[PDB]
RNA sequence: AGUAGAAACAAGGCC
RNA sequence: GGCCUGCU
């Protein structure tokens, strides 16, 4: 006999065994080298499926662009991104009149946030492409860079503290004749105005790893700093508008979009007679972001803008005018290797423009020579459609006005659709007295899909009777069912230190509990496999075994040292107490009445040397990013302990000419430090003003040092020297 | 004394000085995120590899007037080498442990009354009573419930200037609490932690978390209490029901 | 006007004032009377506050020049001059250290003797007017107010004067200084009402310059201008334009369905060429181990000692020799490779005490075997440009491979049962709750059944193995390390024992990205002879290295005791998912405890202990060729732990491709079964979709080829 | 699946002969001589001891697997059974 | 050689 | 041969 575990299948449903299809307990696919290939396939194919349009020439970067709005209609089933600006406008309209007072509401919420945000909510951000080293560094670090840079060229209305006059400053470069920027290797450097138009209008391309479920390697973007503000802008105004949509699932979490699609399914079936057929298609679309133009957003926000102050439409509208324009880097470049001569060399992808062909291979030199014309200045101009997602609220939008434009009222017909929609991913109900009125809708619903640069792809969709269907990994048969396999990979030590570790596995197994419907058993099961690589993984053994490790020997002496052992935390060698019970209690209260005092109080001190805590936003938030999904955080439960140390960082930027930034990092932080024991909310709420530092600190000194003698440890001969030590640094500060 | 003497020690140096003149008081954020660390993208797998190494974590300078270099048989338990971007120095997980069976002791009767949440949640565990198992389907229904059990009636910016005149009553600034349910809020959690020294930030966060009201939708099937949502792993499940009664009640 | 504050005032106010001015973020040239206005309102507090210093009594002591001393105490203590939040900083500090009451507005000085605030202001208008104006807009003050004005008057309530009269004498020759020097310039046509609280603003966000000029090429096609097309938003209105143009379209651009039937799904077509290989890190069929029936538990230990002392049990060793031959490398390197190691482990054991972990000697056998200085140095561009050779890292599609029988053997006994308990779980809370009693009970039972697995077996293999890999990797980076397979089990009897599969020889490692590359040698015992299946073992080099008895009835076998030899390696992203292969163990008994939760969730009752004693109801879990066979819910358990286990050994972008893009199919053939009539717009795409993940993956094809038997056996 | 073989025989070396198997999926012909376990012939693939004389077919409407063995040797003299993915076999004696 | 698979590892750089 | 780094 042979094993065959897919029949299986044959006694249980797909659906309730699809977990069995998930093949999440291997290494996930991973790049290895460059993506320049695919950023180069992307841009072509990009600029292929709207091959029809009309070319120009950028009168200011000089780069030539395709624009296929209100090009001739399709007449194939291929992808197509010739939107019809007339159509889309009339779905804007319709879906206006359908919930009317969204747009003018949601700008209003919009504008007061506009008008009302700060610039540091740019430091709210993940990597960004800082153009003042052409390189990917953190939000904050490229932000305070290209501040640096704009002080340093002259353009300080940022100095008022607000997002709008930064953005201001941003745009008022734009038309600056000659920028300076700093190398080091430091050097001052001077760039034109047309290079610079094209460093703040590139986008830099990386490869995405981690990615399960597809054979093939894919491309991802990151922009700038200077469009950043106005993309924060745009999405906020997106979030409010599909906020009021039901129809929409983007900005909601897992549950919501079940009950939103348990509701919705229900609605269509329940109000459904025995005369009208129920089909749902699980729809998938091709090449969802390639054919988005970043005009036809412009359009979309200039008519939900309407009747609106002047300066809030230019604010909202200069982000789709930079991406109409935007530019994609090439990427790291390309590695050739010499068997016969033994060696390998690593070219820059900026070479890509002159290097000759004869070391490329048929597709990619093919590919090379296709993209040849759109490279300047090492950069390809993608203004045809979006590039990865950026503009993930406004598709959903779009994607929410085709669902509604079949609401029965604007169809006209028996046949009638609704369902939901998260960018690149559909669930439609279709309705119709018969097999040819459903025929006839979802034909309809293509087409007009068609109109607005969507396309549905026809290899990963199917259409059955409405019952069972798919969304995001949510697999629905007459009720959602759990999965567990899309958790499967958050069930180990996450990696960020002991006591959040411990918190975070067992709250994930408690949330899998609630969510996923884990099993008892299992939950036990998976609570001691976590123990036990937990112990395996900080070298934290039970303590009565002879485990030799780096760390058997101290654990061993506090063993023996403790008298009451079953207080001991399993980071220092002691016994789990866990249990399915215990799932949503912090390891230190759990184990609270059972620690011998001594030990206690070594253990929650506050003077440790480990414990250090930066930010309110960064006390007991832990970023995981989950498989099969973006990148998100979690609170977890945790006590400050001896254990919260944060670990070693990287360290290899010793090697690197970018040397200098330690000196800095050290620089900022020692000032930072000293200001909040100056000002010690500066954690908690971030200070605000426009007055530097040393006046804020010296007059505090002042003060301070004033009223804890008219009460404390001050004496006269103490204040009197602190008031003429602050006037010294103040005659410092002078000179 | 020392504050502003190592005030004037930075501002001797002319780098320092220039940062401290030209930066103002509104980018204090952004500097102070400033960093060339990128945040991980594979936390687990650096976890493990980098816990093979010897002196993994960091720790503040003072550890090394501590804690000795070495313990008894030789196993060195911190290093001078300082991190990367910052003065703190990288030390070996024992000297973690030594520290939890040598290093200096305190009284921590008062962490019971800043953990107030959890705390109140294992109390009120210890005094629940089970009852049987009963198996029959559950229709999990989706619902927008409160999670947080001991919220005030408080939000998050509504509580914010609460917990700031709690714990740093001087930078209020133009704020005078109205509501008196605040004023007695702040009364009890002023006295309750007047001279608690744990840090300032730790204890704010942990008000946040206890005034602040929360809300998330998960799927429930019956109960919908605060107290019985935070035990709704315990309680419900696909075709088990565990009827349970929190100490409180 | 500002000619004045150019002239009299010193500098020190001037910029205070311009500071003060940039505050609330008006400009100064509008409106400058508020700016001379507000600065002599600051000199008056200056002039009020300083030359007034206070010793240990009251009584402040009043010096014209503070005199080099301790005692420069200032009596009044100035609050204006700051910015807001530093302003009511200090309200706020006075309030909390002198246990006063905090005013609503803002003062500006600060007195001990009777501790309280002051608010000086000097107004155009006379006093008597002003005071009680202030004193209305303060709500219940007991800060003392005091003003002065230009006739020279002053008042007070309370008839209270804080301090000397000379010092206001000096206020109002200041005062009159400031009134007849205006006399000179003549600002009386509005210096006494030039302010009324004006406060109001635009927010400007004007598009020109060149990003205007990028607005007007970002238009469609038929427009000039943004002013244009913003004009032709604003008055575009809906006038039925979508349903011309679907009129107009092409009526070819269609969704058509095409109906799914039992005769409509085809057999996905397989790739043929050479017979698939084995890819496993270590052998999972073919192992063998030599015990010694130790009490240690799985961690307990040192691993070379243990090695040894099992080595030692066994006798027959033969001098090596070539069997298999690895057909591309060096087999002599091999065999010398393994004498090396044979008189390495000796000369451990002849020393004082078994180090914890052994360094090997880098010959150049094990140069060769582990990949040595063999990665082409790196180069500039600039100076290799003329080799004709120089070209791209060779990309392409794999080399395509048949599937063999191998792989299906191979599963079939990795669901087989043991003689041995190769989990041995960690301690949980004890139970409290019924609910965590049945929980307990029904974990008890799973590992009852998947214990006793070759699949538990080679979780607990590979996680060892790696866990120890990575951590020599890490540790020593530069020079070759010995570590022998160790895995322990206990016996039926109940007896615990430790197994030694072989060992590993683990190269240099210094891995920077999640993708490179450490190499290691791996030699595994055996008894299966290479010669019948040659083509499952391409990559492996076996030596003839003893004879084993093992007793059977048919006198004693005797038989040969082969290495299997071979040149492996991994990554640190490989390295740290193979030591999580427990969570199959996971994945299996959540789909188990699944089941039994929905079978239950019918008959109102649990149902563990019947299924996994009675055994009456069985689950499709394989096929013979009489027919479909049934098995009892723990042969499901075993099978769905195996399958998760290879899963994880075999792990690849062509599984990850594959599983989705047949789950696809496996829901729509799902959807047919349930009489849901199903229906696809283009099937060929989907299953050209399918067929490219199967290129050479031996656990892919398996899975294809098991998909094939499904839609076979389905479809009925 | 049952199956059944038809057409062996005692024939002539040289000879022909044409095998069927009725059947109740791919096939194929293996064969067994008396001092032996199975041998490979055709499946639909023919081995290298009888290619280019022997010839393996199907008819999916009758049911109906065929070999068409020609130039027969003594060598082919064995039971020649059916298989599906077994038949009981049919003998084939050449002399 | 080996790992791996649309490009890489099989140490890097600095003296 | 000596020293530096391991997500920069």
């Amino acid at each position: 006999m042979d094993v065959n575990p897919t029949l299986l299948f044959l006694k249980v449903p797909a659906q309730n065994a699809i977990s069995t299809t998930f093949p999440y307990t291997g290494d996930p696919p991973y790049s290895h080298g460059t993506g320049t290939g695919y950023t180069m396939d992307t841009v072509n194919r990009t600029h292929q499926y709207s091959e029809k349009g009309r070319w120009t020439t950028n009168t200011e970067t000089g780069a030539p662009q395709l624009n296929p709005i209100d090009g001739p209609l399709p007449e194939d089933n291929e992808p197509s991104g010739y939107a019809q600006t007339d159509c889309v406008l009339e779905a804007m309209a319709f879906l206006e009149e359908s919930h009317p007072g969204i747009f003018e509401n949601s700008c209003l919420e919009t504008m007061e946030v506009v008008q009302q945000t700060r610039v540091d909510k740019l430091t709210q951000g993940r990597q960004t492409y800082d153009w003042t080293l052409n390189r990917n560094q953190p939000a904050a670090t490229a932000l305070a860079n290209t501040i640096e840079v704009f002080r340093s060229n002259g353009l300080t209305a940022n100095e008022s503290g607000r997002l709008i006059d930064f953005l201001k400053d941003v745009m008022e470069s734009m038309d600056k004749e000659e920028m300076e920027i700093t190398t080091h290797f430091k050097k001052k450097q001077r760039l034109n105005k047309r290079s610079y138009l094209i460093r703040a209008l590139t986008l830099n391309t990386m490869t995405k790893d981690a990615e399960r479920g597809k054979l093939k390697r894919r491309a991802i973007a990151t922009p700038g700093m200077q469009i950043r503000g106005f993309v924060y802008f745009v999405e906020t105004l997106a979030r409010s508008i599909c906020e009021k949509l039901e129809q929409s699932g983007l900005p909601v979490g897992g549950n919501e979009k079940k009950a939103k699609l348990a509701n919705v399914v229900r609605k269509m079936m329940t109000n459904s007679q025995d005369t009208e057929l129920s089909f749902t298609i699980t729809g998938d679309n091709t090449k969802w972001n390639e054919n988005q133009n970043p005009r036809m957003f412009l359009a979309m926000i200039t008519y939900i803008t309407r009747n609106q102050p002047e300066w809030f439409r230019n604010v909202l509208s200069i982000a789709p005018i930079m991406f109409s324009n935007k530019m994609a880097r090439l990427g790291k470049g390309y590695m050739f290797e010499s068997k016969s001569m033994k060696l390998r060399t690593q070219i820059p992808a900026e070479m890509l423009a002159s290097i000759d062909l004869k070391y490329f291979n048929d597709s990619t030199r093919k590919k090379i020579e296709k993209i040849r014309p759109l490279l300047i200045d090492g950069t390809a101009s993608l203004s045809p459609g979006m590039m990865m997602g950026m503009f993930n609220m406004l598709s959903t939008v779009l994607g929410v006005s085709i669902l509604n434009l079949g609401q029965k009222r604007y169809t006209k017909t028996t046949y009638w659709w609704d369902g939901l929609q998260s960018s690149d991913d559909f669930a439609l109900i279709v309705n119709a007295p018969n097999h040819e009125g459903i025929q006839a809708g979802v034909d309809r619903f293509y087409r007009t899909c068609k109109l607005l640069g969507i396309n549905m792809s026809k290899k990963k969709s199917y259409i059955n009777r409405t019952g069972t269907f798919e969304f995001t990994s949510f697999f629905y048969r007459y009720g959602f069912v759990a999965n567990f396999s899309m958790e499967l990979p958050s069930f180990g030590v996450s990696g960020i230190n002991e006591s959040a570790d411990m918190s975070i596995g067992v709250t994930v197994i408690k949330n899998n509990m609630i969510n996923n419907d884990l099993g008892p058993a299992t939950a036990q099961m998976a609570l001691q496999l976590f123990i036990k690589d937990y112990r395996y993984t900080y070298r934290c053994h039970r303590g009565d075994t002879q485990i030799q490790t780096r760390r058997s020997f101290e654990i061993k002496k506090l063993w023996e040292q403790t008298r009451s052992k079953a207080g001991l935390l399993v980071s220092d060698g002691g016994p789990n107490l866990y249990n399915i019970r215990n799932l949503h209690i912090p390891e230190v209260c759990l184990k609270w009445e059972l620690m011998d005092e001594d030990y206690q109080g070594r253990l929650c001190n506050p003077l440790n040397p480990f414990v250090s805590h930066k930010e309110i936003e960064s006390v007991n938030n832990a970023v995981m990013m989950p498989a099969h999904g973006p990148a998100k955080n979690m609170e977890y439960d945790a006590v400050a302990t001896t254990h919260s140390w944060i670990p070693k960082r990287n360290r290899s930027i010793l090697n690197t000419s970018q040397r200098g930034i330690l000196e800095d990092e050290q620089m900022y932080q020692k000032c930072c430090n000293l200001f909040e024991k100056f000002f010690p909310s500066s954690s908690y709420r971030r200070p605000v003003g426009i007055s530097s530092m040393v006046e804020a600190m010296v007059s505090r000194a002042r003060i301070d040092a004033r009223i804890d003698f008219e009460s404390g440890r001050i004496k006269k001969e103490e204040f009197a020297e602190i008031m003429k030590i602050c006037s010294t640094i103040e005659e410092l500060r002078r000179q | 004394m020392e504050r502003i003497k190592e005030l004037r020690d930075l501002m001797s140096q002319s780098r320092t000085r220039e940062i401290l003149t030209k930066t103002t008081v509104d980018h204090m954020a952004i500097i102070k995120k400033y960093t060339s660390g990128r945040q991980e993208k594979n936390p687990a797998l650096r976890m493990k590899w980098m816990m093979a190494m010897k002196y993994p974590i960091t720790a503040d300078k003072r550890i090394m007037e501590m804690i000795p270099e070495r313990n008894e048989q030789g196993q060195t338990l911190w290093s001078k080498t300082n991190d990367a971007g910052s003065d703190r120095v990288m030390v070996s997980p024992l000297a973690v442990t030594w520290w939890n069976r040598n290093g200096p002791t305190t009284s921590a009767v008062h962490y019971p009354k800043i953990y107030k949440t959890y705390f109140e949640k294992v109390e009120r565990l210890k005094h629940g009573t089970f009852g049987p198992v009963h198996f029959r389907n559950q229709v999990k229904i989706r619902r927008r419930v409160d999670i947080n059990p001991g919220h005030a009636d408080l939000s998050a910016k509504e509580a914010q200037d609460v917990i700031m005149e709690v714990v740093f009553p001087n930078e209020v600034g133009a704020r005078i609490l109205t509501s008196e349910s605040q004023l007695t809020i702040t009364k009890e959690k002023k006295e309750e932690l007047q001279d608690c020294k744990i840090s300032p930030l730790m204890v704010a966060y942990m008000l946040e978390r206890e005034l602040v009201r929360k809300t998330r939708f998960l799927p429930v099937a019956g109960g919908t209490s605060s107290v019985y949502i935070e035990v709704l792993h315990l309680t419900q499940g696909t075709c088990w029901e565990q009827m349970y009664t929190p100490g409180g009640e | 006007m500002e000619d004045f504050v150019r002239q009299c005032f010193n500098p020190m106010i001037v910029e205070l004032a311009e500071k003060a001015m940039k505050e609330y973020g008006e400009d100064l040239k509008i409106e400058t009377n508020k700016f001379a206005a507000i600065c002599t309102h600051l000199e008056v507090c200056f002039m009020y506050s300083d030359f007034h210093f206070i010793n240990e009594r009251g009584e402040s002591i009043i010096v014209e020049s503070g005199d080099p001393n301790a005692l420069l105490k200032h009596r009044f203590e100035i609050i204006e001059g700051r910015d807001r939040t530093m302003a009511w900083t200090v309200v706020n500090s006075i309030c909390n250290t002198t246990g006063a009451e905090k005013p609503k507005f803002l003062p500006d000085l600060y007195d001990y003797k009777e501790n309280r605030f002051i608010e000086i202001g000097v107004t155009r208008r006379e006093v008597h007017i002003y005071y009680l104006e202030k004193a209305n807009k303060i709500k219940s003050e007991k800060t003392h107010i005091h003003i002065f004005s230009f006739t020279g008057e002053e008042m007070a309530t309370k008839a209270d004067y804080t301090l000397d009269e000379e010092s206001r004498a000096r206020i109002k020759t200041r005062l009159f200084t400031i009134r007849q020097e205006m006399a000179s310039r003549g600002l009386w046509d509005s210096f006494r009402q030039s302010e009324r609280g004006e406060e109001t603003i635009e927010e400007r966000f004007e598009i020109t310059g060149t990003m205007r000029r990028l607005a007007d090429q970002s238009l469609p096609p038929n427009f000039s201008s943004l002013e244009n097309f913003r004009a032709y938003v604003d008055g575009f209105e809906p006038n039925g334009y979508i349903e011309g143009k679907l009129s107009q379209m092409s009526k070819e651009v269609n969704a058509r369905i095409e109906p799914f039937l039992k005769t409509t799904p085809r057999p996905l077509r397989l790739p043929d060429g050479p017979p698939c290989s084995q890819r496993s890190k270590f052998l999972l069929m073919d192992a063998l181990k030599l015990s010694i029936e130790d009490p240690s538990h799985e961690g307990e230990g040192i691993p070379l000692y243990d090695a040894i002392k099992c080595m030692r049990t066994f006798f027959g060793w033969k001098e090596p020799n070539v069997v298999k031959p690895h057909e591309k490398g060096i087999n002599p390197n091999y065999l010398l490779a393994w004498k090396q190691v044979l008189a390495e482990l000796q000369d451990i054991e002849n020393e004082e005490k078994i180090p914890k972990t052994k360094n090997m000697k880098k010959t150049s056998q094990l140069k060769w075997a582990l990949g040595e200085n063999m990665a082409p140095e790196k180069v500039d561009f600039d100076d290799c440009k003329d080799v004709s050779d120089l070209k791209q890292y060779d990309s392409d599609e794999p080399e395509l491979r048949s599937l063999a029988s191998w792989i299906q053997s191979e599963f079939n006994k990795a669901c087989e049962l043991t003689d041995s308990s190769w989990i041995e779980l960690d301690e949980i809370g004890e139970d409290v709750a019924p609910i965590e009693h049945i929980a307990s009970m029904r974990r008890n039972y799973f590992t009852a059944e998947v214990s006793h697995c070759r699949a538990t077996e080679y979780i607990m293999k590979g996680v060892y193995i790696n866990t120890a890999l990575l951590n020599a990797s890490c540790a020593a980076m530069d020079d070759f390390q010995l570590i022998p397979m160790i895995s322990k089990c206990r016996t039926k009897e109940g007896r615990r024992k430790t197994n030694l599969y072989g060992f590993i020889i683990k190269g240099r490692s210094h891995l920077r990205n999640d993708t490179d590359v450490v190499n290691f040698v791996s030699m595994e015992f055996s008894l299966t002879d290479p010669r019948l299946e040659p083509h499952k073992w391409e990559k492996y080099c076996v030596l003839e290295i003893g004879d084993m008895l093992l007793r059977s009835a048919i006198g004693q076998v005797s038989r040969p005791m082969f290495l299997y030899v071979r040149t492996n390696g991994t990554s640190k992203i490989k390295m740290k998912w193979g030591m999580e292969m427990r969570r199959c163990l996971l994945q299996s008994l959540q789909q188990i405890e699944s089941m039994i939760e929905a079978e239950s969730s019918v008959k109102e009752k649990d149902m563990t202990k019947e299924f996994f004693e009675n055994k009456s109801e069985t689950w499709p879990i394989g096929e013979s060729p009489k027919g479909v066979e049934e098995g009892s819910i723990g042969k499901v358990c075993r099978t769905l732990l195996a399958k998760s286990v290879f899963n994880s050994l075999y792990a690849s972008p062509q599984l990850e491709g594959f599983s989705a893009e047949s789950r696809k199919l496996l829901l729509i053939v799902q959807a047919l079964r349930d009489n849901l009539e199903p229906g696809t717009f283009d099937l060929g795409g989907l299953y050209e979709a399918i067929e490219e993940c199967l290129i050479n993956d031996p656990w892919v094809l398996l899975n294809a080829s098991w998909f094939n038997s499904f839609l076979t056996h389905a479809l009925r | 699946v049952q199956l059944q073989e038809s057409g062996g025989g005692l024939v002539q070396a040289g000879d022909s002969l044409r095998l069927s198997c009725t059947t109740s999926y791919g096939v194929g012909w293996f064969r067994q001589a008396p001092g032996e376990e199975r041998e490979f012939g055709a499946s639909i693939y023919y081995a290298d001891s009888v290619k280019g004389r022997f010839t393996i077919s199907r008819d999916n409407a009758k049911n109906t697997v065929y070999l068409q063995m020609n130039s027969l040797k003594a060598e082919d003299t064995a039971v020649y059974y059916c298989a599906a993915r077994w038949g009981q076999g049919t003998q084939v004696t050449v002399s």
